[PDB]
DNA sequence: CCGACAGGACTATAAAGATACCAGGCGTTT
DNA sequence: AACGCCTGGTATCTTTATAGTCCTGTCGGG
């Protein structure tokens, strides 16, 4: 058995938050990296997030251009766990799956967060770090 | 003769050569901001050095540090202000030896930095804007009426280099204050939006346009008298050019106009970056609040990916 | 309101409290200045993360340092000037992600002491007392006018 | 009060080691 | 070949120790 990482985490519930969204459901399940990544900072603390990719980041776009090939790797990494499906001829775009509701395991009751999590480790679904 | 007579590979020759640096600590640059504070208190501009040393003793106190050596502290203090070029000491044989200690334009730049409270004024802008029309209306005039070199370099030269162009430079500082002020006001909507996103619609909307208005105020206040500078540097330009010219005043012209076109330029970009701003936090807002209709897990998401670092979660897979 | 607003004790405890503080060596001061004289030359008064760079690389050269790590060097100078407030950085979704910079109000008067050949004129002097002068016999009058 | 003598504290620098952060190499998967 | 992962190297920073430098204190002598 083994865990996933917290950067598989914030691209998992990012995810998950872009499956439900009717707002972009005429897309027609067809999403691009670059919206992933722009729903990503427009929600997550920015600079704080930045600290995973590099110990020293402070917003170069050298840093912003490796926070987006970590993401793409991640992604990759979410395909082969079938959470996502890239387009048969374009591998910029792909469609996502039910499947990633497991990252919204924290929520989907409305009630104390401690005892969730307290529940979940208990019942074997989720490690702490 | 540009501002900066020297290529950059040869500015940096000269720095490496006179060995130039800045080092300031908190504690260095709390009694250097004390300083500031005790001359700007003063009649004389001028500070002894047992002041200086009741200065120090006070910042340390204020550090909660040892009482013994601050006699010797404050001194190597001193040395170090003066050694850095903050300070300068005049020891005159009329003062039985007692050195008189002044700020440098430097240490002042730097302590004022910190303490001057600096917001942009469009009020202050429309008076900048209204003495250099008179300046370079009056340089016109002078340009215009002809003369010998005295003439030029007097009632031309002087006022464009010694009254135009600072003016100029005060307005460009003004910009890049409002330049910070933008970011700052970034950072406090997301504040907001992290806290109660809710009940902060409102107050990000009022912060939203209240940045605009000004924005658009000073772009307007710009607009309005730059067309008039450019043709008084225009006539300047003629009038210098139908005299025989000199190279020095048209040169001092081409430097102006190239400030004023950039001081132009800013506004227009300003509010360009504003605005893609601007859409993107009401389209965030708009999708946070109007597409979630029962309203049961925007909440219930939203939080858990804002806060999640408060306790960090993974999964397991086989 | 005193332009100053806090007494000494005060001032020191709000400076204690910020950890303010400045470092700036020779190489990061000749940069500054490098920075500053690039930004002079043009006419938008605007600077791309690629041309703080390549500036970047010309110091380095001067002062006859490795090629290695130059781009993760010039990234770090950069972010330490932004972390010092003496570089203004602007992102844009409009611009694709390129970061725009200009020079703050501290990071040009720095420059400014060291670049700028300052030296008195009387002439400058005279000028300047003239624009008070007309800019205070203006105040004083619209002053008696009332209002 | 001066002057001598040592001792201690403080400060600064050197030395060494660690830690970060990237690159390069290697291995796997598209 | 590119991307993803690991290993080690390079840069940077910190820590730790040492040695300096000056001060302070004491005592004795003048």
């Amino acid at each position: 058995r083994s865990v996933l990482s917290e950067l598989d985490m914030m691209v998992g519930k990012i995810l998950c938050y872009l499956y439900l969204s009717p707002e972009r459901l005429a897309n027609q399940g067809i999403f691009t990296s670059q919206e992933l990544y722009e729903e990503l900072i427009s929600l997550a603390d920015e600079g704080k997030l930045m600290k995973f990719v590099n110990q020293r980041s402070s917003g170069s776009d050298l840093d912003k251009q490796k926070l987006q090939e970590k993401v793409r790797t991640t992604l990759n990494r979410l395909r082969r766990l079938g959470m996502v499906y890239f387009l048969p001829n374009n591998n910029n775009k792909f469609t996502i799956t039910e499947a990633v509701f497991r990252f919204g395991a924290d929520v989907r009751s409305g009630d104390d967060p401690r005892e969730i999590q307290l529940r979940m480790i208990r019942d074997g679904e989720a490690m702490p770090v | 003769m540009s501002e900066y007579s020297q290529t950059v590979p040869e500015l940096v020759s000269w720095a490496r050569k006179n060995d130039f640096s800045i080092s300031l600590p908190v504690e260095r640059l709390a009694f250097l901001m004390a300083i500031a504070v005790l001359n700007s208190e003063r009649l004389d501009g001028e500070m002894s050095e047992g002041e200086l040393i009741d200065a120090f003793r006070e910042v340390c106190k204020g550090f909660e540090q040892t009482a013994e050596s601050v006699a010797v502290r404050a001194n190597n203090a001193i040395n170090d202000m003066v050694r850095q070029k903050l300070l300068n000491r005049f020891t005159s044989e009329l003062a039985d030896g007692n050195a008189i200690y002044r700020l440098t334009p430097l240490g002042i730049s730097i302590s004022d930095y910190y303490i001057r409270q600096r917001e942009f004024s469009t009020l202050r802008l429309s008076m900048q804007l209204s003495i250099v029309a008179n300046e370079l209306h009056r340089a016109a005039e002078a340009a215009e009426e002809g003369g010998d070199e005295f003439h030029w370099h007097r009632n031309v030269f002087a006022p464009l280099k010694y009254s135009v162009a600072e003016i100029f430079d005060s307005i460009d500082m003004s910009q890049r204050l409002m330049d910070e002020q933008q970011n700052f006001v970034k950072e406090d909507i997301a504040a907001l939006l992290n806290q109660d996103w809710q009940a902060a619609i409102a107050n990000c909307e009022q912060l939203l346009s209240e940045t605009s208005g000004t924005l658009r105020e000073l772009q307007d206040t710009l607009e309005a008298a730059g067309d008039k500078l450019q043709a008084n540097l225009l006539r300047i330009q003629d009038a210098n050019m139908g005299s025989g010219g000199s190279e020095l005043v048209d040169k001092l012209v081409f430097d102006l106009q190239s400030k004023l076109d950039r001081i132009i330029s800013w506004g227009q970009q300003a509010i360009d970056l504003w605005i893609g701003y601007d859409r993107h936090v009401h389209k965030f807002i708009r999708t946070a609040i109007d597409m979630d209709k029962n309203r049961i897990f925007s909440q219930r998401l939203r939080q858990s990916v804002q806060h999640y670092f408060d306790n960090p979660w993974t999964l397991t897979v086989a």
